């Protein structure tokens, strides 16, 4: 009758050690064979008692191992369409840690997508079209426009035309920016 | 589906089972179910020690459920919170160096069960006669919270400490939580959402500005505000301050700095104060002596304003006569022959849609069936 | 809940978590009314009996503990009657509560007030 | 378990004073948070004690208060034209 500390943690032997023991000369203790048949059981409850301890921890997605990451995808409202097992894992970390705070509270704004963009790692710019751009505009003539619901996705020329980059940013537009919206994938001209 | 059952039911009906398999894995040779067997003390031991892992995991998927609503969900789990108050220490002399208070400095109260130390180090620079730092209750409860002024014990004096007490109340301070607490506490963040329609935006913009506020959003309403000119991707919004009067600068910038960052892409918001239409009102009415001529006039005097509340009045709509007919007559003494809106005895439509009525003078002229007459102006500006 | 003695501390009455101590609450408050001072309950109370001689003083100190096991079931009470010397008889009312099994300090004793 | 003319008249402390005191040091006497938390019960009795006294005087016409002469005129028969709200307060209590 051992407290539960010493034998899970201090012995780590949670059967063996609660064999009889008082009577020495003949007891389970004093025979070697009682050591060796409870052993297996022993290590097997061990290893699942520390999976358990660990188990927390398995519900944190930056902290967490890999196998629960598509787990965990469908209780943070990630699926086929949004969801895909080619993600990267780290990728799949960021989206899963900030979905309730950050992704899906605030669907459709522009830090949101561009959050999105940048946890795969997707270099890009948004830009709204206008009539004046701060950097060659020139004050004395050119005048102030806006687009309305229109704007771009601008990328480095480090990627390939309709390559990886393009195709993968347009279904992330296409699953993050307002359906409304009007938008095109360009290539940065700066 | 249904949420599985960790625990086993019964665990002797476990020991009893698995010395049931020890004669049928045997096929009817092993018949021992007593302690004396030889294995029952190895099943019950088995049993015992599944028992406390089978406990162990019922505590892990709770407390891996608990992470996930902290972590994923962002709702901590309130075990119990220590309450915290803003203590003030004033010195009895102007030190030409700066008085250090170091961390955890013990006060107390009178009767020394309630104890609070300081979170952090008090640095009173030279020539200060008074700090503020903020302190921690000693153990979580409710009980720590107390009004100010009666955390002022302290039992180790430092020399040019004058007095030491708590400005503020104790707060934050609570034992734990029940799981329908922190079931709805998570519920409501999956609850969280922009605003997406004029109502909401509206909502949003009132909250910001306070109790007594209006506000109005139009659609694709440019800058100049033409109605003939649409402009794709615009929200403008026409605010009235908490006083009635159109909002000022501050509190149009106040309400910017708090929806800006909840429009999505691919929208413009602009913000402009509203308009006000001054109602003048004269009123010619019989009596029935039911009442007297001043509680006749207070009393419309109340429903009229009443009446013209702004969060009574839609910004943009006409004001109906009738429906102002029908406000005075609510009251119950007195019958309306005769009533004039801004010299007029039409409806009053508005010029455009972010203008608001307000009205601000009424003229009283109560007759009763013994035809005296009772005359009044009421001017109702703030 | 608010033991017996109505104490303002801190600016609100004594509440307290411990049952302990509420229990030596409902003692001190049983023995300090006397049967008649209630007139909800005008039967509630200890009786009292001062001037007279003190041949039968066992009786009152077994309707004391009779009083006492009935009112509060949460503790168990012995009572003990002593003579003084001039006109004092001293009552020893020895009570132990049945949810702890160890004597349970409590740290409004040490406070001063 | 004291009389009523005492507690509700010399010391108009109806609650208060019945809470019992034989048990000097430790009775509810003895303890000024009892007199504090009772007062405003004692105050709002009392207050209510002294209306429920000038009860009868506001069934007087002449001599009850004016907030009571509307509501005694269906008593006296006043209701129909007869009656107005718009008469004199001394005009009301003479009618």
């Amino acid at each position: 009758s051992k407290d539960a500390f010493t034998a899970w943690n201090v012995d780590r032997r949670p059967i063996y050690s609660r064999m009889p023991k008082e009577q020495v000369g003949t007891s389970y203790h004093d025979y070697i064979a009682t050591d060796w048949l409870t052993a297996y059981w022993d290590k097997i409850f061990i290893e699942c008692y520390d999976k358990l301890e660990d188990l927390p921890r398995q519900f944190d997605p930056l902290q967490c191992d890999e196998e629960y990451l598509d787990f965990l995808a469908p209780l943070c409202g990630w699926t086929a369409p949004y969801w895909s097992g080619d993600y990267p894992p780290e990728s799949k970390r960021v989206l899963l840690a900030n979905s309730y705070s950050l992704i899906w509270r605030d669907k459709g704004s522009l830090t949101v997508l561009s959050f999105v963009l940048n946890a795969l790692f997707i270099n890009h710019r948004i830009f709204v079209p206008g009539s004046f751009i701060l950097g060659q505009s020139q004050v004395s003539e050119d005048t102030l426009g806006a687009a309305g619901w229109e704007f771009e996705i601008l990328l480095p020329r480090d990627y390939a035309e309709n390559g990886y980059e393009f195709r993968l940013t347009l279904k992330i537009a296409s699953l993050f920016s307002p359906l409304w919206c009007k938008y095109r994938v360009r290539y940065d001209n700066l | 589906l249904n949420a599985p059952q960790l625990v086993v039911d019964d665990y002797e009906q476990l020991i009893i089972d698995s010395l049931v398999h020890t004669n049928v894995v045997s096929n009817g040779e092993f018949t021992d179910l007593d302690a004396s067997g030889f294995m029952r003390p190895f099943a019950g031991t088995m049993a015992y020690a599944g028992s406390e892992l089978l406990y162990k995991a019922n505590l892990a998927s709770i407390a891996a459920a608990k992470s996930f609503f902290k972590n994923v969900l962002g709702v901590p789990e309130d075990t119990g919170t220590k309450a915290t108050t803003t203590l003030q220490f004033g010195l009895s002399a102007s030190l030409s160096t700066d008085f250090i208070v170091p961390i955890n400095f013990q006060v107390s109260d009178l009767s020394g069960t309630l104890r609070f130390y300081t979170i952090g180090n008090l640095v009173i620079p030279a020539g200060a006669t008074f700090g503020t730092i903020e302190a921690i209750a000693e153990d979580i409860g409710e009980k720590y919270n107390v009004s100010a002024n009666f955390i002022d014990q302290y039992s180790t004096p430092l020399t040019y400490l004058q007095y030491v007490t708590n400005i503020r109340p104790a707060t934050n301070g609570r034992s734990g939580e029940t799981i329908d607490n922190l079931i709805e506490r998570c519920a409501q963040i999956i609850r969280i959402r922009n605003p997406v329609s004029a109502l909401d935006f509206e909502q949003l913009a009132e909250l910001t500005m306070g109790e007594g506020s209006r506000c109005k959003a139009i659609g694709l309403l440019g800058i100049n505000k033409i109605v003939t000119d649409p402009q794709p991707g615009v929200v403008h919004l026409f605010l009235l301050d908490v006083n009635g009067n159109p909002a000022d600068p501050v509190t149009i910038s106040t309400v910017g700095a708090t929806l800006q960052p909840r429009i999505m892409l691919g929208t413009r918001l602009l913000i402009s104060p509203m308009e006000v239409l001054n109602i003048e009102l004269e009123l010619i009415a019989l009596s029935d002596s039911s009442k007297t001529f001043q509680q006749l006039a207070d009393d419309i005097l109340e429903a009229l304003k009443v009446f013209f509340n702004p969060a009574n009045l839609t910004p943009g709509e006409p004001v109906l006569i009738e429906e102002v007919k029908f406000a005075i007559r609510s009251v119950g003494g007195l019958s309306i022959s005769y009533l004039q809106m801004n010299d007029n005895a039409i409806n009053i439509p508005m010029p455009n849609q972010w203008t608001i009525p307000r009205f601000s003078y009424i003229g009283f002229e109560l007759t009763d069936s013994e035809g005296t007459v009772y005359r009044d102006n009421v001017v109702t500006v703030t | 809940m608010y033991v017996y003695p109505p104490r303002i501390i801190n600016g609100t009455l004594y509440k307290s978590t411990d049952l302990a101590e509420y229990t030596r609450g409902k003692i001190l408050q049983t023995l300090s009314i006397v049967r008649g001072e209630l007139v909800a309950d005008p039967f509630f109370g200890v009786p009292l009996r001062l001037f007279s001689n003190i041949n039968d003083y066992q009786s009152d100190v077994s309707k004391i503990q009779i009083i006492l096991e009935e009112e509060i079931t949460e503790a168990q009470f012995i009572v003990t009657g002593d003579l003084k010397n001039n006109g004092i008889v001293s009552l020893t009312v020895y009570w132990a509560y049945l949810g702890t099994e160890n004597i349970e300090n409590f740290e409004i004793d040490t406070s001063n007030i």
